[PDB]
């Protein structure tokens, strides 16, 4: 939908999981 | 999953979990895209060598779910399937080529903090995420080693495999709609799905827009976490027209 | 069958 991928529990507060740097990390 | 740690509440609201009615058996992992439209894969619902092919009223889908077992009540939301439809060259005979299918719920499930669709990756984002090396995160509650259970929803981020690297890993023949992800022997760090992840998402959180994207569905591997093996993942963006098609179509 | 019984209503 348009909201789409943003979690109501971390995106949507401005939180993030304890991993997803992991990810950014290695979007090099 | 194997190697993978537990799931935060909320980490992962699009997970969906595809239920037998009976016996009441988990049956597949899948992700929610919409209020009425599960993606999963194909063999999850339909796979003759295993005698396999499920009806709608054979089947649940459990959305918001976190325990693997438990009914979480005031919390999961437990789905009927209006209609199946899985892509017409899945390609069970030989390599689960397309490895693919949509379930329309009967009626939408309604969003929440435990439950919220995914989005799916446009050309741009999969062209600029589906990269070597770049790491994309797969959940399930499927077993935890090839030879159990969890109790919980796990997670694994894994890194995206070059292509190469996949075709030579496996005598199996690889197509452009699917890629592989997993580590490589010797860096170390291990992780893949594994039985019961299937048709589960791979998702990779775009830095563009900071917004999750399903780019793959557990699809196959031979073993779980074996080295020198990758996990293959349907390759989402690839059979996007198939996707939007079916859902233009039959609403 | 090692999963909590979920409510009659959904089937
Ligand atoms: C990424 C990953 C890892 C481990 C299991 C899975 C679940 N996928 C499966 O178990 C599927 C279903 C049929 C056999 N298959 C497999 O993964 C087979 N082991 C390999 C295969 C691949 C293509 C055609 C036939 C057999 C997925
Ligand atoms: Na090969
Ligand atoms: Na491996």
């Amino acid at each position: 939908e348009a909201d789409c991928g943003l979690r109501p529990l971390f995106e949507k507060k401005s939180l993030e999981d304890k991993t997803e740097r992991e990810l950014l990390e290695s979007y090099i | 999953i194997v190697e993978g740690s537990d799931a935060e509440i909320g980490m992962s609201p699009w997970q969906v979990m595809l239920f037998r009615k009976s016996p009441q058996e988990l049956l597949c992992g899948a992700s929610l895209i919409s209020d009425r439209w599960v993606l999963t894969a194909a063999h999850c619902l339909l796979y003759p060598p295993w005698d396999k092919n499920f009806t709608e009223n054979d089947l649940l889908v459990r959305i918001g779910k976190h325990s693997r077992t438990r009914y979480e009540r005031n919390i999961e939301k437990i789905s009927m399937l209006e209609k199946i439809y899985i892509h017409p060259r899945y390609n069970w005979r030989e390599n689960l080529d397309r490895d693919i299918a949509l379930m329309k719920l009967k009626k939408p499930v309604a969003f929440s903090d435990y439950i919220h669709p995914v989005c799916l990756p446009d050309r741009e984002t999969a062209a600029s995420l589906l990269q070597a090396g770049y790491k994309g995160r797969v959940t399930g509650w499927g077993n935890l080693k090839e030879t159990g259970q969890p109790s919980v929803l796990q997670v694994v981020n894994l890194p995206i495999v070059e292509r190469p690297v996949c075709k030579d890993s496996t005598r199996i023949r690889i197509t452009d709609n699917m890629f592989c992800a997993g580590y490589k022997p010797d860096e170390g760090k291990r992780g893949d799905a594994c039985e019961g992840d299937s048709g589960g998402p791979f998702v990779m959180k775009s830095p563009f827009n900071n917004r999750w994207y399903q780019m793959g569905i557990v699809s196959w591997g031979e073993g779980c976490d074996r080295d020198g093996k990758y996990g293959f993942y349907t390759h989402v963006f690839r059979l996007k027209k198939w996707i939007q098609k079916v859902i233009d179509q039959f609403g | 069958g090692d999963f909590e019984e979920i409510p009659e209503e959904y089937l």
